[PDB]
């Protein structure tokens, strides 16, 4: 299951956008009040919820458990979904397959840098965790279901054996004890296939990860939208703010920019209406990404179809670029 | 603000023609009452129009006519008589075009023992052919320079006298047993177009102001519009860097790697010049980016080809611990090389730009933009006030303000064994909000 | 022991809300956000939006009625599309709050007036029961939960052989004491004699990986 | 048309707006390639006589 939690965070210089460094233009702002004052505060309103909602997923536990050397747990591998540490990813072999299928403004560029800026006044802002602290999150909740189990959330994590584990999670699904030891054989082979037939979804086709490529598109209409409006006229002489200088007197002159100005800072105020109605959106999804987490990775779930079809027994979170999956195992009848 | 300081002490009577060009802020520190008048005018000549406005010890004179100014303008007090005995301001006046006289008092204006007892302070302007005349008071005790402190100015004239004021003369007091001098100091600064925020409490008394323009905590007051500020990262407004050049290809020659104004043939605007290896056509003059923005040019006398970035600019962020707990402040350049920033301070090229401010050799630059003024420390904590791609920052004994990359939790282990369970012994109820 | 235990937490809630702030938070943010509002809405009547004055004295005092009714009519647009802005940011902001009041409505049915086994819904720990409390414009819920500790080291098994049969646990795990064997659950440590009453009997030894010789009363 | 310029600046294809209707839905999708759906384009008008 696939769930986006957060959205590119943008900001907009009005000088920048409105005017492009014409001082005529710059004057007839100030008539207008403080209007720059009151987009960039919504716009940095929605960038700060963007790093509320990657926290409240993520950041549920409180101690950063190391990835243990064994990973094969009486029969099940878990190879997949830890990091292998011989490989210098810092991420499992299903998240490098993640973040290679979702895959015009300022944006800074690199590691700890190629910081470039355009005409336009819009930039990107980088967000406050990166995907390495992302990566080591989900890696203390696969190693702390892998070991500990419901204590690992609810409490202070007790060790417990992993066919112990799957035991008593058989036994909440109305399932008695004896048939996961008497069949350890069977359960951990279906274990071990299902895994690898989502491997192989992960690198033969496409469209698993749709949710998350609708986030990064509708991102980039906004913003060529935004950019495209430079271009219109507003029923002016001419959208280019020097031609006016030239061509006209300065009092009708000065009628063409402030003409310029409110067709430009109307197309500034619809794009952020618009960020801030999608970004109500992203809360919705995100907080439904935190409820998966607390009451399904680090529990297990009664609700029919809530954590996937079929009886519940335990689930694995992998980090996306701006977002979550969840891998539910469950158990089907037949 | 520098003020400058002026003297009436044993052969020193300072009354030249100072400069007025905005307003002027006057203050005098006396016991004796030295400082009686001021000579307003432009050319301070009987040709055009000046006002004198003089405490003649009966009567506050406002006079503004066609003056036969003195070069030397003065009042003067016989030390072992200890009254006025000369009224030397003007010899005679004609063209008279304001004139207002106050009630009538009698001024105290013998030498005094004794330190300077009382400070007046005056503040004069020019608007709309008005003389505004502004009075406030303080009672001192100094031997020395103008002291250290608040105190408000209360309007008490309007004088409409409709002339050009670009000097002024302050009028001493001569004391002699014959000329002669005794001990008074007065004070001119200038006035500057400026923003300041003012507090009024109940009764509509001014009893505090900010300048807006002082530093980056002032300029965070006045944003959020109080005096006390908690502790957290705050935007304010957009920086700009000025640009410094002209290529012009009259023609002049290429200023590279720099923020110019350019002008080639049929291209203006500012920005920074940089070759590039962009593969024109023959027939191409010039390049666009995705947008519609001319990103590059063919130089029109040597076919080089030319990149052009913009000067540059973005936002600034100011990093406080709360103005309960200090008062020095970090300060965020968003989205910015800090080459650029550096430079573009000590050369003076930023907009905005403060007075009581410093770079400070804490230069350090995230992918958040430059941070100038915190630390970089090397060890992991909790996240205090968050910056971006991994970095906080905080107020820690090193107290300063610090920057460090931030822990994500505990560093713990769960040994695994495959006989092995653990099973709780006791209990607690807790209550949780 | 419970009872001084809820005793004493009751009255370290009510230390943190004299002593210390920020618990409340979000509900302040609701009354910062309508105050940042109505304060822009008011700042707008003194923009010009290009025209001669943002009195309309002046603008009819100054100017002949020709330019005088364009000069009004500029302002009225002006002002006019700072009160459509005004209404649609408060009709978004007013879904926000629906969204919190819908789950403060969950909240308050699944778990004051019932008992919940969602983990952290309610809380962090085993949820034992709720208590509602009003504030400005909200609710304040105090979840009393259970949480378990001091941890002990066991050694363990999935089953034990008796006589040719394999005997599990029906609920909770065999638990090795250091001299004996004892059933017990997971949440509390209280071992019992592994008796056939509590222990469940499926096929013969040697077939689950890990059964020990015991016998079984 | 619909022009398409490589990293050298050289025309390498081109796509006529109006000559069927597969090519208008290139130009308003701004692609030489179209992945399958439908597409909402222009609208149409019956001038009249
Ligand atoms: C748990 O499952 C993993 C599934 O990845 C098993 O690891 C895989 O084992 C195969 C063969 O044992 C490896 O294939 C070989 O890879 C090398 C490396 O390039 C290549 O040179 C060979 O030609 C061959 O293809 C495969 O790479 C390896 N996968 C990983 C991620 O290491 C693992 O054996 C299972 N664990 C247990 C205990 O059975
Ligand atoms: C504002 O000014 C008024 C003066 O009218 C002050 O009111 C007086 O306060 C004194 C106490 O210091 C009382 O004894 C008087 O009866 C008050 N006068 C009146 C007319 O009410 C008031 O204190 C001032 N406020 C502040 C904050 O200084
Ligand atoms: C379980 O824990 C509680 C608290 O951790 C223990 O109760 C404390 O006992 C001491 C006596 O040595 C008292 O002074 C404390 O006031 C008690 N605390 C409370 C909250 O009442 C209790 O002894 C522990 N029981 C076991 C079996 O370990
Ligand atoms: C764009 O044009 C350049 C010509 O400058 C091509 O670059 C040359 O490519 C050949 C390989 O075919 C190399 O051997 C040369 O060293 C390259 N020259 C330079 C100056 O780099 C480039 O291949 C062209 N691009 C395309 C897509 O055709
Ligand atoms: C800043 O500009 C200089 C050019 O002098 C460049 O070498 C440096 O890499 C730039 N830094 C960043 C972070 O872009
Ligand atoms: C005022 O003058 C002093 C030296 O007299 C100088 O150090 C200081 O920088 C000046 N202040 C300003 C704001 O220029
Ligand atoms: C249980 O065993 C582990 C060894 O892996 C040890 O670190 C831990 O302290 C033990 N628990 C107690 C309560 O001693
Ligand atoms: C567990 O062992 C201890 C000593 O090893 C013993 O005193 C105690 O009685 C045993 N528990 C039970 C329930 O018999
Ligand atoms: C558990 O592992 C140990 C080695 O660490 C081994 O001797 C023992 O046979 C294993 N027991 C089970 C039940 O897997
Ligand atoms: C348990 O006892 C049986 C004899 O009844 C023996 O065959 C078996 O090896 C014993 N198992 C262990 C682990 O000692």
């Amino acid at each position: 299951e696939v769930m986006p939690v957060s959205m590119a965070k943008t900001s907009v210089d009005c000088n920048m956008y409105i005017c492009g460094d014409s001082t005529e233009c710059a004057n007839l702002l100030l008539q207008y009040g403080s209007f720059c004052t009151q987009l960039n505060r919504a716009l940095s309103g929605i960038a700060a919820e963007q790093d509320r909602n990657t926290r409240e997923v993520f950041a549920q536990v409180k101690q950063m458990y190391k990835t243990p050397t064994l990973k094969y747990f009486g029969g099940f591998n878990f190879s997949q979904i830890l990091p292998d540490p011989l490989k210098p990813t810092k991420r499992s072999f299903i998240e490098d397959l993640l973040f290679n299928k979702v895959t015009q403004y300022g944006e800074c560029l690199g590691d700890i840098l190629i910081c470039a800026q355009k005409f336009n006044g819009l930039t990107v802002l980088p967000p406050l965790l990166t995907d390495d602290m992302i990566a080591a999150y989900t890696a203390a909740l696969v190693s702390g279901t892998a070991t500990a189990g419901w204590t690992f959330g609810a409490g202070a994590a007790l060790q417990i054996p992993f066919a112990m584990q799957m035991a008593y999670r058989f036994n909440g699904i109305g399932v008695t004890q004896n048939v996961l030891y008497e069949n350890q054989k069977q359960i951990a082979n279906q274990f071990n296939k299902a895994i690898s037939q989502i491997q192989e979804s992960l690198t033969t086709t496409s469209t698993a990860l749709g949710k998350l490529q609708d986030v990064v598109n509708q991102n980039a209409q906004a913003l060529n939208t935004l950019v495209k409006q430079l271009s219109s006229n507003f029923g002016a002489i001419s959208s280019v703010l020097n031609d006016i200088l030239s061509r006209l007197d300065p009092p009708e002159a000065e009628v063409q920019i402030d003409r310029l100005i409110t067709g430009r800072l109307q197309s500034l105020q619809t794009y952020v209406t618009q960020q801030l109605i999608r970004a109500a959106e992203i809360r919705a999804s995100a907080n439904l990404a935190a409820t998966k987490m607390s009451e399904c990775v680090l529990g297990q779930s009664k609700r029919v179809d809530f954590c996937g079809k079929g009886y519940h027994l335990m689930s694995f979170p992998q980090a996306a670029p701006h977002g979550v999956v969840f891998l539910h195992v469950t158990y089907v009848p037949s | 603000s520098n003020v400058t300081g002026f003297h009436t002490i044993n052969h020193t009577f300072g009354n030249p023609v100072i400069p007025f060009k905005d307003g002027i802020y006057f203050a005098a520190t006396e016991k004796s009452n030295v400082v009686r008048g001021w000579v307003f005018g432009s050319t301070m000549n009987n040709k055009s129009q000046s006002v004198i406005i003089i405490n003649n010890s009966t009567n506050v004179v406002i006079r503004a006519c066609n003056f036969e100014l003195c070069d030397n303008p003065f009042f003067a007090v016989s030390k072992p008589m200890g009254t006025q005995t000369h009224t030397m301001i003007f010899d005679n006046a004609f063209n008279c075009t304001f004139e207002y006289i106050s009630d009538a008092f009698s001024l105290d204006v013998s030498e005094k023992s004794g330190n300077f007892k009382h400070l007046r302070e005056f503040v004069f302007k020019n608007k709309d052919g008005f003389l505004y005349v502004y009075k406030g008071y303080q009672p001192i005790d100094v031997v020395r320079d103008l002291p250290s402190g608040f105190n408000t100015l209360k309007p008490i004239f309007k004088l409409p006298l409709g002339i050009n004021i670009t000097n002024f003369r302050a009028i001493l007091t001569a004391f002699s047993p014959i000329w002669g001098t005794s001990a008074a100091a007065y004070f001119v600064g200038y006035l500057k177009p400026t923003t300041f925020m003012l507090k009024y409490d109940e009764n509509g008394t001014i009893t505090d102001a900010v300048d807006c323009s002082q530093n980056p905590l002032a300029e965070l007051k006045c944003s959020v519009k109080s005096f006390e500020i908690d502790k957290g990262i705050y935007q304010t407004s957009n920086f700009r860097v000025v640009p410094s050049g002209d290529v012009v290809r009259l023609s002049t020659d290429l200023i590279k790697n720099q923020c110019v104004n350019f002008n080639f043939n049929g291209l203006t605007g500012t920005g920074v010049l940089t070759p590039s290896s962009k593969r024109f056509q023959p027939f191409q003059q010039f390049g666009r980016d995705v947008s519609d923005f001319t990103d590059s040019v063919r130089d029109p006398k040597t076919s080089e080809i030319l990149d052009i970035s913009p000067c540059a600019f973005g936002g600034v962020s100011v990093i406080t611990p709360g103005t309960n707990a200090s008062s020095e402040v970090a300060v965020l350049y968003q989205d910015v090389n800090c080459t650029d920033v550096s430079t573009a301070i000590h050369a003076d090229q930023l907009t905005p730009a403060w007075r009581i401010y410093s770079t400070g050799n804490n230069v350090f630059q995230t992918q958040a933009g430059c941070l100038i003024g915190a630390e970089h420390v090397d060890t992991s904590y909790e996240c205090d006030i968050p910056i971006g791609a991994g970095i906080c920052a905080s107020y820690h004994t090193v107290k300063s303000i610090v920057a460090y990359t931030m822990s994500l939790g505990a560093d713990s282990s769960i040994a695994y064994s495959n006989n092995t369970i653990a099973i709780p012994t006791n209990f607690s109820i807790s209550i949780t909000t | 022991q419970i009872a001084n235990q809820f005793n004493k937490a009751i009255s370290q809630i009510q230390e943190s809300l004299t002593t210390t702030s920020t618990a409340l938070g979000k509900l302040q943010d609701v009354v910062n956000q309508n105050a940042q509002a109505l304060n822009t809405l008011v700042k707008q009547l003194s923009s010009n939006f290009g025209a001669i004055s943002s009195v309309l004295n002046d603008i009819l005092s100054r100017l002949d009625p020709p330019e005088a009714e364009v000069q009004i009519d500029r302002l009225i647009t002006g002002r006019l599309q700072s009160l459509q802005t005004y209404v649609t940011q408060q009709l978004i902001r007013a879904a926000e709050i629906r969204a919190s009041a819908n789950l403060a409505a969950t909240k308050m049915s699944e778990c004051v007036l019932g008992q919940s086994k969602r983990v952290d819904f309610c809380g962090k720990g085993y949820h034992l029961m709720s208590f509602p409390q009003a504030a400005p414009h909200g609710v304040v819920f105090l979840h009393v939960t259970y949480v378990p500790s001091q941890e002990r080291n066991f050694t363990t098994a999935p089953a034990i052989c008796h006589e040719g049969k394999a005997y599990f646990p029906r609920e909770g795990v065999f638990v090795f004491n250091g001299t004996s064997w004892f059933i017990t659950q997971r949440n509390f440590f209280s071992p019992q004699i592994i008796t056939t009453d509590n222990t469940f009997v499926s096929g013969n030894c040697d077939v689950v990986i890990g059964i020990i010789n015991n016998t079984v009363y």
